[PDB]
């Protein structure tokens, strides 16, 4: 959950 | 038996100009209408558009459009409705409404992974993601390895064009890549 979410914020 | 398929359709100008979105829709229609009755009562579907001018999804990410929320049962009525939603989108965007130069495939992929993981939680269900695109080089993603640990969803890539994607594929287990040319058998 957490890893995916930061990895996506990274891309935005 | 139970399975979850999430469809990702690339709606970039090359996808929209060479009838790859049209073809994808036709294929989705054939496939969904052809599900067994037992199967409709156990499976799920959902659909996301990548490289899309419409931004609407759970994470409020730019340029990702969850045009179909997780859907079950997958009945004929539900299928006809889903295909109509895709059809509106095409009709409404066949005249090029600001999709030039968009790259949101990785963001779409990550939204789907988060939506999925939320959706299913601790359930014993085959999870799957089917991707329709003609650009295997457009996947802004070492990063791959983080997915290889996080994504418990296999990926079926469908290349609609006569690498990052290849890498990601070989990384996730049970993943595969097909041509459009080999989805169905043309009769000759």
């Amino acid at each position: 959950n957490s890893k995916l979410l930061s990895l996506l914020r990274s891309k935005t | 038996s139970s399975e979850s398929t999430t469809f990702i359709v690339d709606v970039s100008p090359s996808m929209m100009k060479n009838n790859n979105v049209s073809k994808s829709m036709a294929y989705l229609e054939y496939t969904l209408l052809n599900k067994s009755k037992k199967s409709r009562k156990t499976d799920w579907i959902s659909c996301y558009l990548a490289n899309c001018p419409v931004s609407e999804n759970s994470q409020e990410i730019p340029n990702v459009f969850q045009i179909q929320s997780f859907l079950a049962p997958v009945t004929t009525t539900a299928t006809i409705g889903f295909i109509k939603r895709l059809k509106q989108y095409c009709d409404q965007h066949s005249h090029d409404s600001s999709n030039e130069g968009l790259q949101s495939m990785i963001q779409c992929l990550l939204v789907v992974s988060l939506d999925i993981k939320q959706q299913f939680q601790a359930r014993k269900i085959l999870k799957q993601i089917v991707v329709f695109t003609d650009n295997l080089d457009d996947l802004d993603i070492e990063e791959i390895d983080l997915l290889t640990e996080e994504l418990s969803t296999r990926i079926i890539l469908i290349d609609c064009g006569k690498s990052n994607w290849l890498k990601l594929v070989e990384a996730i287990p049970n993943s595969r890549i097909y041509n459009m040319n080999e989805l169905l058998v043309e009769i000759t």
